[PDB]
């Protein structure tokens, strides 16, 4: 396949991928455990924009 | 303005942006697989930039090899 | 203002503009195919240049060359 | 990467991006500014269908 | 265009693209007459993950 | 302002702009055959300029040859 | 002949003549298929201006 | 504006930015581990830069290196 | 402002100047005959410049010999 | 240093440390702006705790 | 190139390409501003007769 | 001048440039008494193609 | 132990942690006989900041 | 986190963090249930001296 | 702006920040123990930086060591 | 600004100030014979200059000897 | 004699001294098929501003 | 902005700076015992720098040691 | 903003300022006896100097020797 | 030189070298703004003595 | 050149080329603000004299 | 001065300067009284050519 | 002793410390005599400003 | 501090500070009660000097 | 701003400002004998610097000596 | 002698110290044949200025 | 901005500041003793130092030895 | 702005401050004895400096000796 | 030069060159605002005596 | 100072500075009683030549 989830993903180095740290939300990645690559915003903002339209 | 280069040695190396400002997070995170070749420069809103897995770097100081492990 | 030198040395080279700003997404893919040079700025609209393909490249930095 | 906005999304050539015409919303374009690419609805279809489900 | 709808979906064999058998929804495919391919998944769970957050 | 200099080691080179801002098109397209040259800057439209057929050229950065299809 | 159609069009390497990409109407050679020389150029504004004045 | 380079030559190297302005604290400490590299740019915000742990650094200045233990 | 200097090496080479703006044509060619010289700036109006014919060129970047027939 | 204010407090996602939403004063960080980790906890309440004792 | 604007139009030295002598249209270069050259004549002619045929 | 009249058309050797064969329209020609050079229909489909677009 | 009071404050090399210069209060530590180090600043804030909130 | 309130505090093993022996206050934590370890005065002491001045 | 690096030879070592203005007392004393690196600019607020203990230190004007008490 | 030095190597070389402008025209022709020497600014109204006859020519960029026939 | 004709004027090398290009006046010369010298300007300037005072 | 770099070669060097202005009086004096280093801008309010005692001095200008 | 060195090697040399702006007329020239030496500026009125006479000149971009 | 202005004078704290707290004149230093030393009082005092006797 | 400018006019010493003297015209010069050499004379008299004759 | 009225004219040595011969106009000069050296053409052909153009 | 009159003034070099210049007030130092040391102003101005409050 | 008053003056052998002796002022300190070392002059007569100049 | 040294090799040589603008006289001109050393800068007033007589001068161009008439 | 009249004026270079140029008076020293050195000014301006005053 | 290097080879040197402006006069005269160094910048009031003594002194210009008798 | 360095290498050298403007007098002449060195800046009131005697002066333009009697 | 300005006019010290004392003229300098040298009486005594005599 | 009176008067020894010999006025000094200097002449000389011009 062309595109995988690497491709749009990356687990967040400081949280290991939890998305807390001991308890409270991390800072880093903003909870979400994930950092987006380019190519994820790309398709992410592309759906979000026209989707249901 | 000023840039950096970074050729990845290996699959799965990330260029990591550092948001400019009071708060320090990551913005945003870009992969590269082995031979990749970033070109990216500090902005209003990238002032710090993390290099992690094989990668070989050059600035404006000169080149740094990466040995990061993954 | 900036700007980067890009030969291909084969045929499919991608050159992607990543957007300036608050936001990270790519623009624009230029499509290099073998020996096709592109000669390219940063701009108010690209703060980064990802390349993929075996290419050969020119910085104020120096050469390098990507696979 | 291999799928950029580019290749998602097209300015309209008749309100160059804008999505009305002097006032009144754009026909062409359909106020959207934007002609969206065979890819784009490949995409925006695949999802529409299958999210939440 | 790099990936197409044949890249995200194949059309169930067993409904032979209805989504229902005689009538009642169709087992293999779950109703929706198309199965998803790996490229399918990594796509669809990237959006439903990410969106609105 | 920067600018840079391409010799045709052909005929049809084409050195080619691409439109400087948010979209990115070729809003121009010169010919060049065996042994012109042209000197184009950067400006207010170009950002970038794509030049393809065998050619010799001249940028701040040093010298680099464009190749044949 | 000292002035060819070479030396007026280029085909557009993007579309490859075309004018559509994949169905959707071209972005870099705006549905024209061709870009234009300064020649070109410098001729159609010419014509353009003055004609049917 | 500077920027510095710094390259972890152990695990648990800290990059430590200390606020610009009357008071001195520190706002954040990145981690690096054996090999990661980080290129920090001096900031409205980060007016110092305080490295521990053994690692490789780059600046303007030349190449120091930070002994740990 | 930058400029170029260009030498005929024959009869009939032009220096063409294209158009600063939008849209790109020829405003101006000077003719040039073998061994004349002509000293171009870009200007408010000209952003490219086109050589064609046996010519001996001067640039910022160093000497190119365009070509001629 | 071993302990940096990062360490401590996390801006607060919801308001992006602001305190205030459209006005009024911010439900999940209790018009702080900041939420304070386990660390910035285990030290207010030491403190809290032995001060002018 | 062969042919060049100043090849088809000449700055009309009566108006100095304005078109307009203190207010009324030039005589000289009927409002044009410019005086078309025998080259210009030659394709505008051209292009006048033919098109549309 | 780099391309004359006589570039572009050239009298019809039937009709001797009149367009008319003894009242009815001439065939050669098509009507128009002077048939295009390679360089003429050059020039005229350029034009032609790219005039109002 | 992670953090030592070396590390939260240093002695005033002026007054050698007297506060005082042969009866007046201390210029450069301003009678506090020691000036503190980031570290002592980054829980000081952030103590005197939630302390009673 | 670096530096827990196991860190700062340990239970008193007199009075098993109670704070009362039976009625009255304990003697060996002073009432506190807990005593202090190297790193908790140290906390505590830098605090103490250079809160609210 | 101009920055210096300041590399401890031994643990102890104090950088002082004397403040910019009329009255010049330290609002900041930076500890590093040996082998700790501090990489510090002039600011609005430190015009002039005291080094105390063994330390390897980098300026714009070279290199110079300070010995230790 | 920028300025070029021009030594005639012959009787009767031109030295020709073309228009800064849209439109290019030449305002000005100096004569120089044999050994004169010019020294000539770019300016408001000069943006490009042609030297026609045997020539020594001194620019930013480096010497070139015109040969012009006349 | 001090003052030739060579010193006030030259032929201009476009129109070769005739003052039109196949008809239509010169450009680079405007009409005067001869450029003057700054010796030429000189005088004319100097006479014309004095002539009949 | 200019600086001066001083190392003291004894105990008690004094680094004296000298009032930016029309009147000229010593704002501040830094001692240095031996070995210490001071690094100190000319600023708004200093326009001069004093050295006394033996120190070893690097300026803009070279190295110049004070006895 | 530049200037010119200018020293005559025979009697009667003459520099002469040419006009900046729109019209091109000399407003002076200066006579040179063999030896005497100008120098003389680019300004907002002399926008081309020329030498007439066998003289040595110095520019920004080197040494030349008018006959 | 071996007594500064340091040496002499010391900056209020209380008033921050102003002299004034919100309008009404500085109680700690009277005034002054600055506080004197040890050495400023034993030149003071001496020069008050013995001046004009 | 053998003849410059200010071999032909000199500024008037009495209204430094105004030619007004405080609003009236120059006596000296004769709201010339120049007065002309015996070169100038010799030219502007051999012109007058000998223009259109 | 470099050029004087002796280098453009001369005395006619048939009318002596008069312009008559005893009544009737000079043939020799035409009228003029003084005949022109080549440098007397060359000006006044050079500025009758340029002036009021 | 620590400070002498030599770290407090210099005679004036121009003068000779007389303060007059055959006859007329001396420029340099100001009918002086003697140039002021830092240190001296230091005292002076430490002095004249506390004296007598 | 450099300087102190001991480096400045010193009491009087003879009215042992008093400035009296047995009514009648003293002679040796005249009236002072203090002697004045040479580093005590020195300052009083520089300050005596420059004072109010 | 520049500068011009001239070294006199003679008695009576003469340093003389033309006056800036329009018009071109001497506003000034100051006489060095045998040895005498001037220093003169380009200035509001003075666009251009004649020196005659015998004389060493040095200017951002480099060396060069007038002669004595 | 200290000063000489060399010291204070020297001959104007254009007119020979004649103050006219063939009858016009000379533009150079504007006919004053000399041109002052600065000693010359330093003088003339100080008694021009403080002369019946 | 620009400033020396004045350092003293014998007792009672003297730097010397003259004032900037129409009037030139001394507002300040620093004193050193053989092997101080004082470091002076010119100023918005001083346009011109004056040393008289045995001094070592740097410039912008280079080294030059100061000879002066006290 | 510029200066100039002298060392006067006899008893009364004279460095003469020429007054910057239209009328070029001088406002000040300072003494130099053998030895004394001044260093003069170009002023908002100095546009010309003129040394008489024997004397060692430094220019940005490099060393030139004034020579005296 | 022998002699300069400096050497002529002393700037006035009371009035700092200004000649009036808030308003009022200067008495020293007699609204001079500089005190003569002099040798600056010497010239224009000199002067004054022998002028126009 | 450089130049004193005597090195520009000289007192007549005719008439012993009086300027007059037994009533009538002197013939050396022409009632002077001083007679002038070589010196005395080059500035007077100068400044009647330069005052008021
Ligand atoms: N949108 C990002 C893109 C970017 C530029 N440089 C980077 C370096 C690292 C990561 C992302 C970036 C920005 O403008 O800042
Ligand atoms: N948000 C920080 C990011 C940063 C830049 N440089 C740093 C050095 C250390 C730590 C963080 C940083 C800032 O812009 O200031
Ligand atoms: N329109 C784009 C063109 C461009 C510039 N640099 C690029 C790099 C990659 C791709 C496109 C570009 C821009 O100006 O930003
Ligand atoms: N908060 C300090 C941090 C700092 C910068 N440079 C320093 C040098 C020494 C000590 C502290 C600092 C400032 O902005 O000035
Ligand atoms: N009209 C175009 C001309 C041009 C400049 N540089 C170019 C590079 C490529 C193609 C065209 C150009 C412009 O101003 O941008
Ligand atoms: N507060 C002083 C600190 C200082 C800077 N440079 C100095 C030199 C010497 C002594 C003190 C200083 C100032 O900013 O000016
Ligand atoms: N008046 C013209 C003079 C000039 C300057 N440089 C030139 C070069 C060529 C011809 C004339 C000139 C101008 O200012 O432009
Ligand atoms: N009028 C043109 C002149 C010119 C400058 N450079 C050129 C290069 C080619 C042709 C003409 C020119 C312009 O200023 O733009
Ligand atoms: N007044 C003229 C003086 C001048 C400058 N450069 C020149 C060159 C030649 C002749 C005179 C000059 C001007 O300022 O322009
Ligand atoms: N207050 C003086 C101090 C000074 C600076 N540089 C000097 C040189 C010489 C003498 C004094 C000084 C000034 O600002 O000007
Ligand atoms: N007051 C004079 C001081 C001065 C500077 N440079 C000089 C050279 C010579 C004589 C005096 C000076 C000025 O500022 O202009
Ligand atoms: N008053 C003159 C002094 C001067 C400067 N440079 C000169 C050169 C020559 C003669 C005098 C000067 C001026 O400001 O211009
Ligand atoms: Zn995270
Ligand atoms: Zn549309
Ligand atoms: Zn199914
Ligand atoms: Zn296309
Ligand atoms: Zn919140
Ligand atoms: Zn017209
Ligand atoms: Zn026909
Ligand atoms: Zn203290
Ligand atoms: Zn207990
Ligand atoms: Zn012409
Ligand atoms: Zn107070
Ligand atoms: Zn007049
Ligand atoms: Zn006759
Ligand atoms: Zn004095
Ligand atoms: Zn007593
Ligand atoms: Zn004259
Ligand atoms: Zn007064
Ligand atoms: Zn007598």
């Amino acid at each position: 396949m062309v595109i995988a989830t690497d491709d749009l993903e990356v687990a967040c180095p400081k949280c290991e991928r939890a998305g807390e740290i001991e308890g409270t939300p991390c800072p880093a990645c903003s909870g979400k455990g994930v950092i987006l690559t380019a190519q994820g915003y790309t398709l992410l903002d592309f759906i979000q924009k026209h989707l249901n339209k | 303005s000023d840039f950096v280069v970074i050729k990845a040695l290996e699959d799965g190396v990330n260029v990591i942006g550092l948001t400019r400002g009071a708060d320090t997070r990551f913005h945003h995170s870009e992969k590269l697989d082995k031979g990749e070749v970033l070109i990216a420069q500090f902005t209003e809103h990238t002032s710090a930039i993390k290099v992690r897995g094989k990668a070989y770097i050059q600035t404006r100081h000169g080149v740094i090899e990466s040995e990061g492990k993954k």
